[PDB]
């Protein structure tokens, strides 16, 4: 329980909050019991008086108690869901934020080795999971550990054995069974998960091979164990299914064994008297009415499992040393800048043979020098160098005859601007996908970019104020690559290294290069990367290279 | 909103709830059997408090009714243990029947459909979108079988001993759903009004969390905090408006089950008083009878509050059953099964007349073409990219059907056995995958049972052997796109393995040095040149420097080939 304790100090800043639908929490539970074991005394106390004692038995009060628990319960619950969920979605922008913050450091390096399509999407949802953490695992423990001790004390004015052993049944159970159940579902709850990623890793291995599990004939046999896992995480299933029924057949024990104690000893007598005429339904229907409490509880090992384990997937994530580092030198922004390497070598973690090896190419400022690797070979991974996302080892790394380390983050930003091999739309208006570029820019000069790019088509309705990403219209991917250009064109950069802008269109790559050369020829240096052998002439220091090494370079 | 398709979508999960009628119907008994054991609870906890409030009978004389009502309470417990085993049950057997109605429509669909969606959306819908059916039919429907039941049986057994609280219990019935369709012209109206946006702004910080590369470069790393607090800040205040009339349809079931127990309290506490002389069957109103009503009263609402908690779980196996209904309603076209054989193993003469090519979803691939090469010959396909001259190999493997002619040895492949044809056939893939768990197991992919001599033999002539200590483990190192990956250039070098294992009949061999390093596409090439002259082959590579030796040539432009014959 101390993977939670990151992810609880961002529940100590609304904490103010937080615990006003704890309070609201109590009293519509108190009002509840509250409605109910006065109505049961009232049912009572009238019968035992009857008709004789009519005029001697006042009736004005309690009528006045069953109307005042009506609307505290009835307002109470209404007002807890909205405090509750008005916390909840204001500790999750702090979850949010603390999950970016963290994770921006180390993007491109500590998430290298994950899957990136199942990783961020797993980081989503195991950041709701965190999210509610306080709505179904403090709220129902925290809430009902105080209304069992209101009651506890309240029914204490009457009988300390009675209200002590009600209060015993309630308390223990509640310290007792969440634990025993989290510690008897813990062993099943690490196999569901293993099992899931295991279904999940043979059924997406099944379906990519599909091609040639069926022409080698091993189609049914890997569908067996495909099947086979299914048994055993259905399974698991079943095994976590027959803890929430055991969790929920055992407090009806608990819930009964509190109703017929409350039944067999207040016949006794409550307090001195041994004769209780109407406070022996006063006990049996708060003891009744008070199981209500503890029933959020019942689930809540189930609920406190995810959340544990989602904490430690995010702090096994977010607490990764970053790969590199950048000392803060605030030193001015370089231009007419010109780098160069020697024998730059780099192998990814867990790795055994490296993915570049004895790379060395000096470039000089203003020239234009196209890389063409003919697959894999590392061309894509010799720009992630020049941008630092990864240290190289046994490598040197030199910008205008100066280490690049010795770059702060923010001039090291300033001077590279790069083209991704796979270009982002961000789901915000044109205009705000282009400010990405430049953090302050007239709108004037930014739509004269995306006429001159021959991106003009998105300007016709509203275009600056179109909706892109999931949200809008998806731009097609040769059109989407044009708009990377742009965003390469605002923030303006003595270094603008391609990155594969011909790769996956045909129609408009013949116009692509003219704007590579119709701006990018003055007082620039561009490291274009493809494998695509056409209109490359016009680049000098044209450079092959194979097997992460260059070779008869140009 | 799609009032056309949610009633139609809420019928089809009705006919896959057949697959486990046996226990959504104990599960519905239970609910009745859990019904009665409610009230056979309130009445023997009314009549053991009226003779102890009113009778003063000692607890001790009154032995019979606490042996039946802790009876009642295991009972009860039990049926509770009882029915959500009873309806996981029911919610297993259709996941499991569904997961394998989709397995089988993917499989028998062929590899050239899948190749349509990424598999990772795949498995999101073999994962996620039939988990997410499993509440449906395990904890919603046995609720709402709980919810016309069980509060039924309370006025039905209040009816006897009193008709004043049987109507204030039942008077709420109708008033419930009245009001909660009043606040629902208010609250649908809200979640449409923020429908756009809450939908369009929900995705955001996956979004930024997905793009964080090109968040960083830019620097706007330290920027879109203030853009993910802004665009959460906003999630909140906006879906607080749609939440604060969601949470009256509820408050408006917590106001009348405190209704109904306080008006229950003050009838029957003034009745027992003599103020209220009109509910009773004139017999005079006991008071047994009135906490028969009393603990009988949330009992009634307990139902439609649970209700209330697992209703989300209608919409989600709805919104997740468009996307497996649509599934298993598209059109796809099968590749037209059949059973035949081919005794001899020997090279098989292909020979067509008039073909074409057409995909699962109709759409054709290859136009009129016929073409024949007798045994032992070895053809090449070369052509422009989009040709179509992938679909042709990927055709005469059996993954798609096709509507022409092709002949195997003067017999129709379409009316060739598959599961037979093809262990008379070697296919190499321009970007193949390695499906076995480890590299020793992938090379005896087509006989597992190949002994280890065998096995060595396979690895020296594809040049595999050459970089085993390279890897960490040998040949056994596990691989993948996540533990110790091989490069393109290696990962080529062991499909060569696999097709140069068991020997076969007609060799298919798809681009092997299309994206292949310098040092690898000599070593493919020459176990791939000498390994294609023993059998039928079809090369369909564009590179064409080296076609000398190379019998026959076609080349294809435009799903057709225009004109064959040799290198010379
Ligand atoms: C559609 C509208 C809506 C929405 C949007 C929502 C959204 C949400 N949500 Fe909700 N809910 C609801 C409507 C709703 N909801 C309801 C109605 C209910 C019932 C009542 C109450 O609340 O209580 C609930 C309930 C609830 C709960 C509790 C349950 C019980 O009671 O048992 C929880 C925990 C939650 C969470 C949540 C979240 C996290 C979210 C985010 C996404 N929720
Ligand atoms: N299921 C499908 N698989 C492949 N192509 C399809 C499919 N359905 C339609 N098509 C279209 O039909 C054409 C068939 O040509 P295909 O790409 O299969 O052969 P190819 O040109 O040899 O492949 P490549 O371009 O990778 O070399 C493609 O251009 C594609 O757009
Ligand atoms: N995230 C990664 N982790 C480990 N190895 C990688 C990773 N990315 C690439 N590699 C390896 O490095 C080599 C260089 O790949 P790369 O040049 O990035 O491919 P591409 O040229 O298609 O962009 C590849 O052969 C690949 O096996
Ligand atoms: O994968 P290639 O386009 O660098
Ligand atoms: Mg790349
Ligand atoms: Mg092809």
């Amino acid at each position: 329980m101390r993977a939670l304790l990151p992810y609880l100090a961002l529940y100590k800043r609304h904490k103010w909050m937080l615990s006003l639908g704890i309070v609201l929490a109590i009293v519509t539970l108190l009002a509840s019991i509250g409605l109910l074991t006065l109505s049961g005394w009232f049912l009572s106390a009238s019968a035992v008086a009857g008709v004789a004692g009519l005029y001697s038995f006042n009736y004005m009060l309690p009528a006045a108690g069953v109307r005042g628990a009506a609307i505290t319960r009835t307002a109470g619950r209404y007002f807890e869901r909205l405090v509750s969920h008005d916390a909840t979605f204001r500790v999750l922008q702090h979850l949010r934020i603390y999950t970016f913050s963290k994770l921006l450091p180390l993007s491109p390096a500590g998430l290298a080795r994950y899957r990136q399509g199942e990783l961020l999407n797993r980081v989503v949802a195991d950041v709701d999971t965190l999210d509610h953490l306080y709505l179904r695992v403090i709220s129902p423990l925290v809430g009902a550990f105080v209304v069992i001790m209101v009651v506890t004390i309240g029914l204490s004015f009457l009988d300390f054995t009675l209200a002590f052993t009600l209060g015993g049944i309630m308390l223990l159970t509640l310290f007792l069974m969440p634990p025993l159940f989290y510690r008897a579902g813990k062993s099943t709850g690490q196999n569901l998960t293993h099992l899931r990623g295991q279904y999940r890793q043979q059924l997406t291995a099944w379906l990519q091979g599909q091609a040639e599990l069926t022409i080698f004939g091993a189609s049914d046999r890997y569908r067996t164990q495909l099947e086979n896992t299914e048994i055993q995480w259905l399974e698991a299933q079943r095994r976590q299914s027959e803890l929430t029924a055991l969790s929920q057949a055992i407090m009806l024990l608990i819930g009964a064994l509190a109703v017929i104690l409350m039944l067999w000893m207040a016949s006794g007598g409550v307090g001195g008297n041994a004769q209780p005429g109407a406070l022996i339904a006063l006990f049996v229907f708060c003891a009744l009415a008070a199981f209500e409490a503890l029933a959020p509880v019942t689930g809540a090992f189930q609920h406190l499992g995810q959340v544990i384990a989602s904490a430690v997937r995010i702090s096994d994530l977010t607490d990764q040393k970053p790969e590199v580092t950048f000392p803060d030198t605030q030193t001015r922004v370089a231009d007419r800048v010109s780098l160069t390497l020697r024998d730059v070598q780099f192998t990814y973690p867990e790795q055994s043979q490296q993915a570049l090896k004895g790379i060395s190419l000096q470039v000089n400022a203003g020239e234009h020098i196209a890389i063409l690797g003919r697959t894999g070979c590392g061309k894509s991974t010799l720009l992630q160098q020049l941008t630092r996302a990864w240290d190289p080892q046994q490598g040197e790394i030199l910008l205008n005859d100066s280490p690049i380390a010795s770059l702060n983050e923010a001039a090291l930003r300033q001077t590279i601007s790069v083209v991704p091999q796979r270009v982002h739309l961000f789901s915000a208006t044109l205009r705000d996908n282009l400010l990405l570029a430049s953090p302050g820019s007239s709108d004037e000069a930014l739509s004269e970019i995306l006429r001159r790019v021959g991106l003009e088509k998105l300007l016709e309705d509203a275009g600056l104020n179109s909706w892109l990403g999931e949200g809008g219209r998806q731009l097609s991917g040769g059109e989407l690559r044009r708009l990377a250009i742009a965003r390469a064109l605002l923030h303006d950069a003595p270094l603008v290294l391609l990155d594969e802008p011909t790769e996956g269109l045909d129609a408009t790559t013949e116009s692509q290069i003219l704007e590579l050369l119709a701006e990018m020829m003055r007082e620039k240096t561009v490291l274009m990367v493809t494998h695509r052998l056409r209109g490359l002439s016009r680049f000098q220091q044209i450079i092959v290279m194979d097997n992460g090494q260059i070779i008869e370079q140009g | 909103m799609n009032k056309s398709r949610q009633k139609e979508l809420t019928r089809w999960l009705k006919q896959q709830s057949v697959i486990s009628q046996r226990w959504l119907n104990i599960s519905r008994l239970l609910g009745f059997v859990s019904g009665i054991l409610i009230i056979a609870q309130a009445w023997f906890m009314a009549r053991i408090l009226q003779h102890m409030i009113m009778e003063n009978i000692p607890r001790e004389a009154l032995l019979l009714p606490f042996t039946l009502l802790v009876l009642t309470f295991v009972l009860r417990a039990w049926v509770v243990w009882l029915r959500e085993r009873v309806g996981y049950h029911a919610g297993q057997h259709i996941r499991f029947a569904i997961r394998r109605q989709v397995l089988d429509r993917l499989q028998q669909a062929g590899p050239a459909w899948i190749q349509g969606k990424p598999a990772g959306s795949w498995a999101t819908l073999v994962l996620e979108q039939i988990d997410d059916m499993h509440d449906y039919y395990a904890r919603y429907l046995p609720q709402m079988a709980l919810a016309v039941s069980v509060p039924l049986l309370i006025v039905v057994a209040i009816f006897p001993s009193n008709w004043a609280a049987a109507l204030i219990l039942l008077g709420t019935a109708p008033l419930i759903p009245l009001f909660m369709a009043l606040v629902g012209m208010g609250a649908a109206d809200a979640n449409r009004r923020n429908f756009l946006a809450l939908a369009r702004l929900s995705g955001h910080f996956l979004d930024r969390l997905r793009g964080m590369e090109t968040l960083r470069i830019f620097g706007r790393g330290e920027a879109e905090i203030e853009s993910i607090r802004s665009a959460s800040e906003d999630f909140r205040q906006r879906t607080m408006e749609v939440l604060r009339l969601a949470f009256l349809s509820s408050g408006i079931l917590e106001f009348f089950t405190s209704l109904s127990i306080a008006l229950v309290a003050v009838y029957f506490g003034f009745s027992y008083l003599g103020e209220l002389d009109f509910g009773h069957y004139d017999t005079g109103v006991t008071l047994a009878a009135g906490f028969l009503a009393l603990i009988l009263a949330p009992e009634f609402f307990q139902p439609l509050r649970d209700l209330g908690t697992f209703y989300h779980a209608k919409a989600q196996a709805v919104g997740a059953a468009d996307s497996l209904k649509t599934f298993m309603e598209t059109p796809l076209a099968h590749p037209q099964r059949g059973e035949a054989e081919l005794a001899s193993t020997d090279p098989v003469t292909i020979e067509a007349e008039e073909l074409f090519i057409t995909s699962p979803e109709g759409k054709t691939l290859a136009g009129p073409l016929n073409f024949t090469l007798p045994a032992g010959q070895r053809a090449v396909l070369v052509g422009r990219s989009g040709s179509g001259k992938s679909s042709l190999l990927n055709a005469l493997s059996g993954f798609l059907s096709y509507q022409g002619s092709l002949r195997i040895n003067g017999i129709e492949l379409r009316d060739l056995s598959p599961e037979s044809w093809r262990k008379h056939l070697s296919w190499v893939g321009q970007n193949p995958q390695l499906p076995a768990a480890t590299l020793r197991d992938n090379v005896l992919l087509a006989r597992p049972d190949a002994s280890e001599q065998e096995l060595q033999a396979a690895l020296d002539n594809a040049w595999v052997s050459e970089f085993l200590p390279l890897l960490p483990q040998g040949v056994d190192t596990p691989v993948g796109d996540q533990a110790a990956r091989l490069s393109v250039g290696q990962a080529q070098r062991v499909a060569v393995a696999r097709a140069l294992l068991n020997p076969c009949s007609l060799l298919l061999l798809d681009e092997p040095a299309a994206s292949l390093d310098a040092h690898s596409e000599q070593r493919v090439m020459e176990a791939l040149n000498a390994a294609s002259l023993r059998q039928t082959t079809l090369m369909v590579t564009h590179q064409l420097e080296d076609l000398a030796d190379w019998d026959v040539i076609w080349v294809m432009q435009d799903g057709r080939i225009i004109e064959q014959g040799r290198y010379a």
